[PDB]
């Protein structure tokens, strides 16, 4: 919910270096990802309405334990709200922040055979409005300025003349670029009637528009009361015992 | 003592009935001690959207 | 030898494993609650005729005030109710209603969520099997009351092994003419009527003589753990709403008369213990279901 | 010898009229006696000594 | 080829048109909301320790006061309800309750005689018809669930076509043994226990193997409109009542086991819809009926 | 001659005396609503945050505050409920609960009625007898409903005797196919579905063709005296919770499914008139046992 209202490169940048990696996971185990299914809409229909789950509904769904899954679940996190279950993951991951996790080479991830143009379809770029795809598009620019591979980053957006044409326009090693950007990200925002949509992403986000108003006062004592006496997460110091699996 | 929410707990020796009827009058009046949060919440949905 | 088995609990489909933890729970009690509410002031209102009641009743539940334009469903409350119905069901059935949503609703109301302060009675018969020899019929026909039908063509008598799981309470037989039954390795008595067992107490042998027909009424009590809102005449009457909204037409699921059957046939699988406590949290919203469609009529 | 008494009073009640009529009527004079026919909170975490 | 059905389908006899207008309706809406009183004031006597609060139910249900050598009846709402609950049952029965007197006994309370602001489930499975061919034997017993007794002495298998009628929503089989069934002009699939379908489809093929009896279970879900101060159970105890009260004792109707036999076999007539009205005011009448007489035995 | 019964009416067991005077009555009518009032207080509790109808009405219940460390056993009154159900059912249960405690527990509260004040239908079908020809086969299973399965084998039609004793007041019999029923030494009328009839009309006979087997469903509505705060709903659950929990585990007794079935065993038995009012007592006992436990599981 926080994570969608940001409006600018700069705010959306600034909470990927606040926030874990555990808030772009989740817990839950969700259903399989693709997979055609009857929903009801009865505000519409008698009749049980079609849809396909995704990746980008804010529900949780099952994720391979991978570095495809994990940036994935962080894409899908950033640009729907809500993760993927990832089992087991481990603590070294987990205190890491998002963006050191995109931009960084001491998290211990590889993440240099990524490919971009299986990532969108697996992320159902079709299905995405302008807003969600500059978010996947400034995950996958830190990613390729990360490993060095800026030319494949080149070579999908040629494959992919609309993506080009809303492509971000900041380089991730400069600043001044960050400062002067212009997008406009913002997903959530005050403004809407308390009414259902046809479609899982249509209704799920229209949740959390309804919900912001109501998050934007409440957050701020409940927040206060759950850390008023816990050690930050973020970068906690520990023995560095080990990671498993990756 | 304290609880958890962060009430006081008064533990004393007293009556059977002027415990039940003492403490039968504070749930009911507490049953409309609502937060200010969500009383403004209450008023919205009386008065036109805007 | 020859098997023979209740249809009812033969292969249970797996139900859901979304919407159990505690929130979910909460979420559930939250909307039992609210849907009462919304039948009581609907009685009101046709008694005052005024909609005055029923205004406050439908902004409680819905969170957005009736207009005449527009249609009367419930809202985003009765959305999520009715697709988390159907994640109980089946594994199969979509998990779609996020969990913002969920603990938004779950606020609503204060509720205690917790599904083990009270009990109730499950009357399904479960009869995992009944074997019988080569020369011997058995039928085996009904879910509440199990009417067992052999008829013994060979020379001598037969024995005829029931079976009636570990689960059931109690259950009582009776005969349309007295019978012998006793236990694994034990003297048989003398003919009786009607006969008190407990399931887990062992196998049991049942005399078959060879001149006419023998047919048992088997009656069970079960008990399960279940809240102390839980009210099984509106459950029942919530399964067969939903069943014929088509809120079960899932792929690969297997369809039950009642919710008596369905409770009693996923007890019998194999993880049973854990499968219970998820139908009893679609148990409840059940129960919420009935009571708000009835509130809301839709034809 | 000893005993704990709960004193809460006397009220006489006639027979051949109403009991719910004198029980609501006395209900009144209690509730105003227990100080609790108007809105309250009780504050009684200030009266303790260490 | 021989043919079976449901006994309880049998016949409807027609039922009566009187006493179903708004004025009417709402007698029988005040009758049930005073009789549920009448009921309550007993819980309220034990705590109070009194007869008063039995006394005032009373008084406004009977318009008099109840009195120590006289046996309470009820009064004029008690000897009106009784008169409508027997011309509901049959065209034959006299309407002798006159307008005027309802339309009094209609101002006591305030109500709205609406019989379609809500629904209810009806559990009696309609077998319209069974058609079976030669050498097979086939039997229907059960109201609420339904036992089919199937037997092949036949040298192959046979093929034995369901009729459920076109009222019914739903209908689940269950079989003692794995069974075959198709609708008609379809492929038949492996076989399975249980079948759920909806009896719009069409008429249902089930294969019959030779050797033992193949017996199927049936159950069905029935949606009926019916006011929102309805309740299946003093209904269901309303219709005992009055059949052993004699209310129903008039020439020429038949007689059904429970009121969910009634309404489903009424619904399954020539024009079903006509009757379906009615038999649901008679349904609130008889609620009303179980409470005044627990409360009022005679 | 071949003589078929139901299972449910044979040997019923003689029925525990104590606890039936005016005093013990009294007893078990107050528990019932302490219970009451018990289970209305906890979801009462449920619903709301905090906690005081639950700790007043388990204080008036037991005699004692509830604790959160000890269990809530249900007092003294639960104790002497659970002792008297025992006594209830069987002469041989121990019954040395004291009269005195059972006095001190009748006077908490006060109620304004009896035992007899008002009616309740219960609808097991009492077939006493069926008496068939040395060559027809006769079944009958059911309590609920009935179920008479009769097959003729023999060289023509055969007449079988049916007794449904003296104290139902009607029973509908319902055929697969169309039959004739008569009284005895009456001629018999054209075949028909349904017939309805009063047992204490007497014996009757019905013919039986040589052929396909006829199944005959017979339903019957008994009326009892019981107290209007009977309840069948939560006696019925009552009686399967007290089986379970083992409350009717004593020597030389029998054992029925049904409450339903074991007041009509009781009542169609020599001295069955003494007898139904001890069932009725025991009744509403398992009425104050249900809504006890479901508050105060153990």
């Amino acid at each position: 919910m926080d994570v969608l209202s940001k409006g600018s490169l700069k705010e959306l940048l600034a909470h990927l270096e606040k926030t874990p990696l555990e808030e772009a996971i989740s817990y839950r185990i969700g259903t399989v990802p693709y997979q055609n299914v009857l929903i009801s809409r009865n505000e519409y229909y008698n009749q049980l309405y079609p849809d396909t789950t995704s990746l980008i509904d804010g529900v949780s769904r099952e994720g391979q334990r991978n570095v495809n899954g994990l940036i994935m679940s962080i894409i899908s996190y950033v640009v729907s709200g809500s993760g993927h279950y990832i089992p087991n993951i481990g603590f070294m991951l987990l205190r890491r922040s998002i963006l050191d996790i995109l931009t960084k080479h001491d998290t211990g991830l590889v993440t240099n055979n990524l490919n971009y143009g299986i990532i969108a379809r697996n992320l159902t770029v079709s299905k995405m409005n302008c807003e969600q795809r500059k978010r996947m598009l400034i995950c996958f620019k830190l990613l390729a300025y990360k490993d060095g591979n800026q030319n494949d980053y080149e070579i999908y957006l040629n494959q992919n003349i609309p993506l080009k044409q809303i492509a971000p326009n900041f380089i991730p090693g400069d600043m001044r670029t960050v400062i002067h950007n212009q997008d406009q990200l913002a997903i959530v925002g005050i403004p809407l009637t308390q009414s259902t949509e046809l479609s899982i992403r249509d209704d799920n986000a229209k949740s959390y528009k309804l919900g912001y108003v109501d998050w934007y006062n409440s957050n701020s004592f409940l927040r206060e009361r759950s850390e008023f006496n816990l050690i930050r997460l973020k970068d906690r110091d520990t023995k560095y015992g080990k990671l498993n699996g990756w | 003592y304290p609880d958890a929410d962060g009430n006081d707990v008064s533990i004393i020796f007293s009556g059977a009935m002027s415990h039940a009827i003492f403490t039968y009058a504070q749930s009911q009046w507490n049953k409309n001690i609502i937060k200010l949060d969500d009383y403004i919440r209450e008023i919205t949905l009386t008065v036109p959207k805007q | 030898a020859n098997r023979a088995t209740s249809a009812f609990l033969d292969n249970p489909h797996p139900v859901g494993v979304n919407y159990v933890d505690e929130g979910s729970r909460q979420f559930v009690a939250v909307a039992e609650l609210l849907a009462s509410k919304l039948i009581d002031s609907s009685r009101e209102s046709d008694e005052s005729n005024s909609d005055v009641p029923f205004v406050q009743a439908y902004s409680k539940f819905a969170d957005d005030n009736p207009r005449h334009l527009r249609v009367k469903t419930g809202g985003k409350m009765a959305n999520a109710l009715t697709n988390v119905i159907r994640s109980y069901y089946s594994i199969n059935a979509p998990a779609i209603v996020p969990q913002v949503e969920i603990d938004r609703l779950a606020s609503k109301a204060t509720v205690s969520g917790d599904m083990y302060n009270s009990y109730a009675i499950f009357n399904s018969v479960p009869i995992v099997e009944v074997l019988s020899p080569a020369r011997t019929t058995v039928s085996i026909v009904g879910s509440d009351r199990a009417d067992v039908t052999m008829l013994n063509t060979g020379a001598g008598a037969a024995n005829i092994t029931f079976n009636f799981g570990q689960i059931a309470e109690t259950v009582i037989l009776k005969g349309s003419v007295p019978f012998q039954l006793a236990r694994l390795n034990q003297p048989m008595p003398a003919a009786r009527f009607t006969y008190k067992l407990r399931p887990l107490d062992g196998p049991f042998i049942v005399v078959l003589p060879v001149g006419n027909p023998l047919v048992i009424s088997a009656t069970a009590a079960t008990r399960i753990q279940v809240p102390l809102a839980f009210n099984k005449a509106l459950v029942e009457s919530g399964f067969q709403t939903a069943m014929n909204d088509g809120l079960f037409d899932i792929q690969n699921v297997n369809y039950y008369s009642s919710f008596d059957e369905f409770i009693i046939s996923q007890y019998h699988a194999q993880d049973g213990i854990n499968r219970v406590s998820t139908c009893v949290i679609l148990g409840l919203a059940l129960q919420a279901y009935d009571q708000m469609r009835r509130a809301l009529p839709v034809r | 010898h000893a005993l704990i008494k709960e004193d809460l009073g006397q009220w006489p009640v006639e027979t051949g009229i109403s009991l719910v009529n004198q029980a609501g009527v006395f209900a009144v004079q209690l509730a105003n006696k227990l100080g609790i026919d108007k809105p309250f909170v009780l504050d009684a975490g200030s009266n303790y000594f260490t």
